[PDB]
């Protein structure tokens, strides 16, 4: 009997999934340490991460080409892969090719750790926030634009328990346990919802909600989305790409309800670079935004400005979605994975090297059919050899 | 043999701060001379105001003069990808610079405004080694990708990136990888490309299915081409030499060999007007060959503080050379380290 698939994550390049037994696995691109095996290697099929074995794992994120777990019993956070600006909070800048525990989280009782491109936040059971990493648009809402190589609480939501963050690439967005939604970090594109393209170096209340409580967040590049307590689905920012989802490309700068879904009560979402993925209380999977890989899984690769419900076979509901910046994991109900878009590394884990633009299971996860550093000049500047 | 430039290290560009890794990978100077980009594993595009780096932080006498990246940096840009390789866009005013990367992505960004304003990906994700541009095209400008996937794609920066002036596949059945790629800097109708199957080739941009002349003689991958003027061409192999080329036979003119080069691209640079070839070397050394002579005539061997510890063998990864020099020369070499070591000559 396989494994259950408790969690998926979707980075840059590679994805990770966290399965009964508290078993880590990770694939796809290696070179940046993201895969935490102890090599530069890439891995076509997920792969076991032994060191973590026997840590109590209970979560794993996914950031660009960075990844974070931790382990509630343990009160333990780990980080490995790209670390330049701090993104890895060991107070420094060095690359890591197995994990390593984050010192100043140990013993705190985190409830979620987020992680943008290149900055990190942590969500303590008490509803604090600290943040480290790249600060130049002050996505850390710290108050200043100093990148931070350690955690640091955010004083600006003293008083305000925080029911959950997500980051983008240079922004931030938090939902409150009272309903209440926050953006700072870049907003030159609308992407903060604030109604203005100035940056925030602190949290900021989106103040023009359509009256609504938001549940959930989660962030792309250019874009944000947000789900209220009614379950109605807003988005916000550049559509370019249509990852807004509101039939054009026009820029939002307030949360735009996307009518389209209002049939529908969305349950969990999930934000790519470029596209966008809404999860039904019925467990249909709606996708749209960029497919030049196909990472919408629509079956083509034809950009899609409005919701396109992605198809399982059986139409079997799916439990889990996560984007990453080109590709798209998730998990159905028949515990069975399945992944889509580019694979270029290997990261739909189906031992390949092609891009997909309709879902394909990942056998390995599915029921149905060592070093800390590795030298640069191993893994960069290699000229190709025959 | 002879001795005839006087090129001694002026400045040494470094960080106190990151222990991130920072190999340059790529070294370019602007259409004007005044600025040199540089760029590679850290996913930061630097611009360096190199004239006014030497004279805001000059040393009495001879000695060499210690800047802070902080100090030296004028600004950057942050990447999504490992860069592989940088180029200034021609007719653009200096405005526009393009990369290749990791991702298999050529970018181009708009320096006046700092935000993208090109971005193409077409070579399947496969890895981008060079870029390069068509020169005194004015409006007609191509660009043109050597990547992993084994094509030379040519690119017109107006069009929908989605499209493609041209496309070929140069080592044919195996389909090597294209490592370099390299436009006749005169304004010629050449374009060099050096490949993963050992060879160089020389097609004609304006009909890309004419025959290619093939350069044959390396026994490894040849990591980098580049005019020394219309009818010959410099490669670099990681057989540890470079070697001159006719462009209207294909014969090979000279060999030049003295450096350490099996593994790691450490960088290409012909000085045209000097016909000074400079180069990388995996022992932490800089090259310079005379066109004239197979044996270098010039080395050297700075080592940053700290250097000597930490098992990682330190090289130099990049050279650019100041093209427009004459009785001066400028090269600019670049750390697997991220340092800057920036050397000025002028004759005996």
């Amino acid at each position: 009997p396989p494994r259950k698939v408790l969690i998926i994550s979707a980075g840059a390049s590679h994805s990770v999934a966290l399965l009964s037994g508290d078993i880590v696995c990770s694939w796809g691109r290696g070179e940046d340490g993201q895969l935490g095996h102890g090599d530069a290697e890439d891995r076509p099929s997920p792969t076991q991460l032994s060191a973590l074995d026997g840590h109590q794992i209970v979560s794993v994120t996914c950031g660009a080409d960075h990844t974070v777990a931790y382990s509630q019993s343990g009160m333990e956070v780990y980080s490995w892969g790209w670390g330049d600006f701090g993104r890895l909070g060991h107070g420094n800048s060095s690359d890591l090719f197995t994990p390593l525990p984050i010192k100043a989280l140990h013993g705190i009782r985190i409830k979620q750790i987020a992680c943008g491109d290149s900055h990190c936040l942590a969500v303590t059971m008490e509803g604090e926030v600290q943040s480290w990493g790249r600060n130049q648009n002050g996505q850390l809402g710290l108050g200043d634009t100093e990148d931070s190589l350690v955690p640091q609480k955010i004083q600006a939501f003293e008083g305000i328990r925080i029911k959950m963050v997500a980051a983008g690439a240079e922004h931030t967005a938090a939902v409150t346990e009272d309903g209440d939604l926050y953006g700072w970090g870049w907003g030159r594109y609308g992407n903060l919802g604030l109604g203005d393209r100035t940056d925030r170096l602190v949290p900021e209340r989106v103040t023009s909600t359509g009256g609504e409580k938001m549940s959930m967040v989660a962030c792309g590049w250019r874009h944000t989305i947000s789900v209220s307590y009614s379950g109605a689905l807003y988005t916000y920012g550049w559509s370019k790409y249509g990852q807004l989802g509101h039939g054009d490309l026009e820029d939002h700068l307030i949360p735009h309800k996307l009518e389209a879904l209002s049939n529908s009560f969305i349950s969990q979402i999930s934000g790519g670079a470029r596209h966008t993925m809404a999860l039904t209380s019925d467990g249909k999977l709606y996708g749209w935004g960029w497919n030049k890989f196909g990472q919408v899984g629509v079956g083509n690769n034809l950009d899609q400005c409005s919701p396109v419900q992605v198809r399982f076979p059986d139409d079997q509901k799916v439990v889990q979605v996560s984007c990453g910046w080109r590709h798209t994991l998730a998990v159905t109900e028949r515990n069975n994975v399945f992944a889509w878009g580019r694979g270029t590394n290997g990261q739909l884990g189906i031992g390949e090297s092609v891009d997909r633009n309709f879902p394909k299971i990942i056998e390995a996860l599915s029921v149905d059919g060592g070093k800390s550093w590795v030298s640069p000049a191993e893994r960069y500047a290699v000229v190709p050899d025959e | 043999a002879r001795y005839e430039w006087d090129l001694s290290l002026s400045t040494v560009v470094s960080s106190s701060s990151s222990s991130a890794s920072d190999v340059i990978g790529a070294i370019e100077f602007d259409p004007t001379d005044n600025i040199v980009a540089t760029a590679g594993i850290s996913r930061k595009i630097r611009f360096y105001g190199l004239p006014s780096l030497l004279r805001n932080n000059a040393v009495s006498g001879t000695g060499v003069s210690f800047v802070d990246q902080a100090t030296a940096c004028e600004y950057y840009i942050c990447t999504p990808a490992k860069l592989s390789s940088l180029r200034w866009r021609p007719g653009s005013g200096g405005r526009v610079i393009g990369s290749g990367d990791y991702d298999g992505v050529v970018m181009e960004y708009d320096l006046e405004k700092r935000t993208p304003v090109f971005e193409r990906d077409e070579h399947g994700g496969r890895r981008v080694w060079s870029v390069d541009y068509t020169r005194h095209g004015g409006a007609s400008t191509v660009g043109a990708s050597g990547s992993d996937d084994g094509t030379m794609q040519v690119w017109d920066p107006r069009c929908p990136p989605e499209e493609s002036v041209g496309v070929v596949r140069p080592a044919g059945i195996c389909r090597s990888a294209v490592c370099c790629v390299e436009f006749d800097p005169s304004g010629g109708p050449a374009v060099a490309v050096g490949c993963a199957d050992r060879k160089g080739y020389v097609y004609d941009i304006r009909k890309l299915v004419d025959p290619a002349l093939t350069l044959q003689g390396h026994t490894k991958t040849v990591s980098y081409v580049r005019f020394l003027d219309g009818g010959t061409v410099v490669t670099a192999g990681t057989d540890g030499c470079l070697k001159l080329w006719s462009v209207e036979d294909g014969r090979v003119i000279r060999t030049y060999e003295g450096h350490v080069n099996n593994r790691n691209f450490v960088g290409l640079s012909v000085w045209r007007n000097g016909a000074l070839f400079g180069c990388g070397s995996e022992n932490n050394r800089v090259f310079v060959y005379d066109r004239r002579w197979g044996k270098p005539v010039w080395v050297d061997g700075f080592e940053p503080v700290g250097m000597n510890s930490g098992s990682d063998k330190r090289f130099v990864s990049s050279v650019c050379w100041r093209q427009s020099g004459v009785d001066q020369c400028t090269l600019v070499a670049g750390g697997s380290d991220g340092v800057l070591q920036v050397y000025v000559g002028k004759r005996l």
